[PDB]
């Protein structure tokens, strides 16, 4: 089951809002989770099965999925959102993933 | 659930190495059926992440009974347990190479059908070096 | 003009889940088949036509229920037992004479200082042990489960022997069974029936093989939840049988040891003649075919150009690792390495090791462990199998050889297999229609 | 036939033999199985209770087939009363009414309560 | 008179003392005592909700007699009204007629659920 | 209104919403609680089923009010018919007429006894 994510790195500034795809070449159903990861800190589960929210997350980040393509809004960003951003998928992880940060 | 792992460890390569997470006060639930506590489903994942590329996924072990299964490309050399006496998660990774070097989390998932391969809590990453 | 009018008796039914009893028709045994209310020697079994159903095996709460009841029947069952909190002493061990290779150092001769019948004399009191069953500190040696759970002694009048129960659900309400051959886990099924009471459902206890089993009225059926998750164990339903036999060759002689006021605990005597390990006869060009017809049914979810690699058990607790098993009332874990080593592409018996364990802590409870009883005389038990429990080792996407291994270790899973065509049905005889009728 | 015996074949054959279904609306120590059977018996005769309480408000005790004097309200179903009849399972109609029960039940009683009343009123006299 | 008064009585009279007779047949740890008294109070009930399923069943409910539709097959008995009726006790003719029961009943259950049905199609004008 | 909500009212308010709150008369391992509500549930589905038996031996089985064929002796009460319907409450007149409650009952039975068995015999003709 390969998982893929893009862009590889994306940049916005302040209270703007943001969108990160990833494509799984095999039909999981909505089994997806989204994990983000602060620098020099373990990852933390934010949105899980693509569409319902961790606990205690705010709730700016809203879950998609439109077929095989998956993606999240996050709206309003404030600068203690920035890091990486992994989509993974049942045992496969994205390579990679996407780093967010200020311009 | 709080998830402490061990320190950072350095190793040199052809070793072994172990690396204990420990999850304390949540290997057990209540039946309220029978009304007696039981040893939970819960699946203990470990992930690993080089620095600077994204994570990876190792292997997990259901606590239930100890049952295992780790990744394709890392078979025969990573072995998983559990001691459900001490509530803690052993990885005893061997034959390291060069590029084994890396951080190591434990996750923590409560194995339910709604959501497949979810993992709330993580542990507070392991860093092992490896070099001569 | 049209007007409502009601309708009693209307044949409507709802998706719920309620308490069911069980039923069997008639020694007291673990299963209280003593308390079932009698079954009726004929079902009154009712074929339906034009009717489709939506079924959901992994979503089944039938399943979840029995589970909660056999631990329930479990643990009431051992409840009234003579406990053995006393066996927790030091033990002076030494190993065991006509033995062969197979049993270097698995038995233990352990004496110990067990109290007489009165409470103020120690009496010196020889037993044999399963090395799985000691720990070492001749040497000192106790029992493996003195610091972490107490240890109560089955009552050996009461036996583990599975019994077929039927499972009916109460006044008001159906139980769907789909008749569909190719009816795989999850979807509709056309050609459904009511009926009363469950089939024959044997709650029978293993991991790794599901012994005396329900077979599949057509080829070897594969099912899954979400077969993409590797998590997710792959139940298997043979069509045909594959005869087991898994006799133990010892014949161990029990001895009761007075540990109290009555209360009287039962340890394994001398063994009259030789000592040989348990083993488990698998006819092997049956088994041979039986994997043929699995890894056939099987190509079809992955590709007819795929690799299938049937592995042995990855790891963990004996109970998993190993096939595990009550016969005759011994447990028995098997290594089923010998079973699960081809590597399929596109007369002779093998013969598996086992190895018996007296303390069991199945449905892991955090405060008791069962000792099971020794059984006196050989113990031989045919076994049909049914079923297997395999789970699919992740692989990376540029290979394709997947293996399969069997795990297991998870009860609702072993059950499942039994109630995979069931389902339970409110009835709601009450409906409203247009009609051109209008009361008085 | 037997039980739910019609339960797949239209409305007509359904509406021939609803008693088949209706007689079978019905038909020790503290052990485990002891309440479990118990609370099964208990909770069928609460559940045929609560059915005869609905049909009783409705003035229709003991009778299988009743007709009321309420009119069929179109916004709940406005289709032809032949293809009800001679094509939907009673399972497709429930599935088709399932969101407008409660109101109709209240109507129901509503006009029996009415009518009641009324009879009583003409009986004085 | 009372309860099971008319038992050794005719016909005559115990026909007449219907309700004397059928007002009765209706009148906390998990102790022995306690149990049992449950498992009694929930068989009664049981019973009792039986009997008035059967008794709705033929569309006589609320009636301590009603009349029905289908006639009396001389093949259950020969007797003859006058004997039946001032000769013997009730007793004796249920041990006469037991088992011929079965499809007695369900003639009853039969007829009247046409009769239900055709009397719905003659409203329907 | 809903359940009980017209108690302290007229017998002429009252009488006429009978059946929202004749609607509300009917709505695990062996614990305490358990065993509580288990035995909360039969008991009220005793009661119930008493009412509705004697509701249903004077042959008002499924009548939410029903008329009857027996007299109304003035030593009962002798207050005028207006008067007690247009000032009390109900609890008012339950409380006025409460030690002349089982002669009534009795009546009222073998009023009904009387009138089943006039009925079928004018229906043996
Ligand atoms: C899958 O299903 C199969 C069904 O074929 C099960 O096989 C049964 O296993 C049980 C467990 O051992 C067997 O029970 C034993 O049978 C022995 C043979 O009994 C026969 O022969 C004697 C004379 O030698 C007759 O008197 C007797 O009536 C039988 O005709 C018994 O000797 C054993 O006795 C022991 O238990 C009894 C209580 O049951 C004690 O009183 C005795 O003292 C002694 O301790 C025992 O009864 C049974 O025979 C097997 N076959 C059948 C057809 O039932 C598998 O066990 C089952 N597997 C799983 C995993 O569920
Ligand atoms: C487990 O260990 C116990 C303890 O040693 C064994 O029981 C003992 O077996 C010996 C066998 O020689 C008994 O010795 C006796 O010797 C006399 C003559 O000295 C002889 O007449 C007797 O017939 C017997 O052989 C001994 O009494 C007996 N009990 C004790 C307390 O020592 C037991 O056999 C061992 N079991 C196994 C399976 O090894
Ligand atoms: C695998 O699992 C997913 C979810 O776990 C299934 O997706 C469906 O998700 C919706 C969400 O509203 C549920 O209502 C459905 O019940 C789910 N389907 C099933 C069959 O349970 C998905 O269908 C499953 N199977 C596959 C092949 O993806
Ligand atoms: C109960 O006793 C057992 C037996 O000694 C303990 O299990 C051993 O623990 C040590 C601790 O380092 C390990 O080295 C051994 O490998 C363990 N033995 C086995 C067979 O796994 C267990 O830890 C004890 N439990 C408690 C709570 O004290
Ligand atoms: C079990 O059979 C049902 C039959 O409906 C399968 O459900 C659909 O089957 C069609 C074709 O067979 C597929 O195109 C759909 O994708 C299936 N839907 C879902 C939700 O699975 C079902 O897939 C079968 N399941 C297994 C494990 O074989
Ligand atoms: C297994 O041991 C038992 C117990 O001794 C044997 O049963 C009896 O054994 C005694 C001697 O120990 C003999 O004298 C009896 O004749 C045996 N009873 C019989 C044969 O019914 C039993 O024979 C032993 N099993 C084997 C295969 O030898
Ligand atoms: C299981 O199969 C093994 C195969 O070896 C059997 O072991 C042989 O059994 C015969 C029976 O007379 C003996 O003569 C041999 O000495 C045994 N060993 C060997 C190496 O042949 C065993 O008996 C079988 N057991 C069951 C219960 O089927
Ligand atoms: C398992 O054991 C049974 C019973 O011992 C074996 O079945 C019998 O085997 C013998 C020896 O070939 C035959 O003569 C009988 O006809 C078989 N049936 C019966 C009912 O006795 C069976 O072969 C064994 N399974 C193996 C060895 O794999
Ligand atoms: C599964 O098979 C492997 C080999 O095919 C077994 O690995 C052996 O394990 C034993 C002890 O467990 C060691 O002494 C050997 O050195 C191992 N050999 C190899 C090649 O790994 C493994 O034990 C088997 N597991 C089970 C449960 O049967
Ligand atoms: C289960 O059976 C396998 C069969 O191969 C055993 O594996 C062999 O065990 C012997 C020890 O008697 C070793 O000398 C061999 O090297 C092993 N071979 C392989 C391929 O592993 C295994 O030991 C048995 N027991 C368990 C627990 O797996
Ligand atoms: C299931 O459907 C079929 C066809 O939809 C039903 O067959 C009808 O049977 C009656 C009884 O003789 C005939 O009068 C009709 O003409 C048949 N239908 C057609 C289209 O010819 C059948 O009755 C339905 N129910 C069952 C239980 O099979
Ligand atoms: C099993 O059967 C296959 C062909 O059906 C054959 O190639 C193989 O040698 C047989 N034996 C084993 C142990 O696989
Ligand atoms: C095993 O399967 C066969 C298949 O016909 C069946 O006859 C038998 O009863 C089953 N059980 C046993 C113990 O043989
Ligand atoms: C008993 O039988 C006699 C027969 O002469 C009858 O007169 C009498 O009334 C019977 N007893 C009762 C209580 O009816
Ligand atoms: C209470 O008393 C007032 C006084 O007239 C009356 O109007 C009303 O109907 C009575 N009942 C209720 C429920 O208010």
């Amino acid at each position: 089951i390969q998982v893929t994510q893009s862009p590889s790195s994306l940049s916005a500034s302040i209270g703007d809002t943001i969108t990160v795809a990833c494509e799984v070449s095999q039909d999981v159903g909505w089994a997806v989770n989204w994990y983000h990861q602060r620098p020099g800190r373990p990852p933390y589960n934010l949105i899980y099965t693509a569409h319902n929210l961790a606990p205690g997350v705010a709730s700016r980040f809203r879950g998609s999925r439109v077929g095989t393509y998956f993606t999240l809004t996050i709206n309003n960003l404030l600068p203690e959102d920035v890091g990486t951003y992994y989509c993974q998928v049942f045992d496969s992880f994205a390579p990679g993933g996407t780093r967010v940060d200020l311009r | 659930v709080r998830l402490d792992q061990s320190g950072t460890a350095v190793k040199k390569p052809g070793a072994s190495v172990r690396v204990s997470c420990r999850a304390p006060d949540s290997f057990t639930v209540y039946r309220p059926r029978l009304s007696a506590y039981f040893i939970g489903e819960f699946n203990i994942h470990w992930l690993r992440q080089a620095p600077g590329q994204g994570l990876e996924w190792l292997g997990f072990v259901n606590i239930f009974r100890g049952a295992v299964k780790y990744s394709s490309r890392f078979q025969g050399r990573i072995t998983i347990t559990r001691d459900t006496s001490s509530e803690t998660s052993y990885l005893d990774l061997g034959a390291l190479k060069a590029d084994d070097t890396a951080t190591y989390y434990c996750a923590w998932d409560k194995n339910v059908d709604d959501n497949p391969w979810r993992l709330d809590s993580w542990g507070q990453g392991t860093l092992v070096i490896v070099s001569s | 003009n049209l007007w409502v009018t009601v309708y009693y008796g209307v044949p409507v039914w709802k998706d719920a889940e309620t308490t069911l009893f069980c039923a069997s028709d008639a020694k007291h045994n673990v299963w209280a088949t003593h308390a079932c209310v009698p079954t009726d020697p004929n079902p009154q079994e009712i074929h339906l036509e034009n009717v489709t159903e939506e079924f959901n095996m992994w979503k089944n709460n039938m399943v979840e229920q029995m589970h909660t009841d056999i631990i329930s029947l479990w643990d009431q069952s051992l409840k009234p037992c003579v406990k053995l909190t006393p066996l927790c002493v030091t033990l002076q061990c030494t190993n065991v004479n006509n033995i062969t290779d197979d049993m270097r150092g698995e038995l233990k001769n352990c004496s110990f200082n067990m109290t007489t019948e009165l409470r103020d004399k120690k009496q010196k009191v020889y037993s044999l042990f399963y090395r799985l069953d000691v720990v070492q500190i001749n040497k000192e040696y106790r029992l493996i489960n003195c610091n972490t759970s107490a240890i109560t002694q089955a009552c050996p009048k009461v036996s583990f022997e599975p019994i077929p129960i039927h499972y009916c659900a109460p006044a008001g309400f159906a139980i769907l069974k789909c008749k569909d051959k190719k009816f795989n886990g999850t979807g509709p099924c056309p050609s459904v029936s009511t009926v009363q009471c469950t089939h024959g459902i044997k709650p029978v206890v293993s991991t790794q093989l599901l012994l005396n089993g329900s077979l599949a009225e057509e080829e070897v059926m594969i099912r899954s939840e979400n077969i993409t998750n590797n998590a997710k164990n792959i139940l298997v339903q043979f069509n045909t049988p594959v005869q087991i036999n898994c006799t133990r060759p010892n014949n161990n002689t029990r001895k009761s040891i007075r540990i109290g006021p009555g209360q009287a605990f039962y340890a394994t005597g001398d063994i009259i003649g030789d000592i040989r390990q348990a083993h488990c006869n698998v006819s092997k060009a049956t088994w041979n075919e039986t994997l043929g017809k699995v890894v056939k049914q099987l190509r079809k979810h992955f590709g007819n150009n795929t690799i299938i690699r049937f592995a042995n058990s990855s790891g963990g607790d004996l109970e998993v690792t190993t096939h595990s098993f009550n016969c005759g009332g011994e447990f028995f874990y098997c290594n089923t390495s010998g079973l699960f080593n081809s590597t399929w592409i596109s007369n002779d018996s093998i013969t598996l090791p086992c190895r018996i364990k007296q303390i069991i802590n199945m449905w892991q409870r955090i405060g008791q462990a069962m000792y099971a009883p020794p059984i006196q005389g050989v113990i031989r038990c045919v076994s049909n199998i049914t079923g297997l429990i395999l789970t699919r080792d992740g692989g990376s996407t540029n290979s394709t050889t997947e293996t399969f291994r069997p795990g297991g270790g998870d009860m609702r899973d072993n059950w499942r297999s039994e109630l995979y065509k069931y389902k339970v049905v409110k009835i709601e005889p009450l409906g409203v229609a247009p009609t051109r009728c209008k009361r008085r | 036939l037997g039980f739910l015996g019609a339960a797949g074949s239209t409305m007509g054959a359904a509406s021939m033999t609803l008693t088949v279904q209706a007689r079978n609306l019905l038909s020790l120590k503290l052990t485990v199985w002891g309440i479990k059977q118990l609370q099964a018996r208990v909770l069928a005769v609460e559940r045929y209770l609560r059915d005869q309480q609905l049909l009783g408000i409705w003035g229709c005790s003991g009778k299988l087939i009743c007709c009321t004097n309420v009119p069929w309200n179109s916004s709940w179903s406005n289709r032809n009363l032949s293809e009800i009849w001679d094509n939907m399972t009673w399972l497709q109609w429930d599935k088709e009414i399932s969101n407008y029960t409660q109101i109709i039940y209240g109507l129901l009683e509503e006009s029996q309560n009415q009518q009641e009343k009324n009879e009583q009123d003409l009986l004085a006299l």
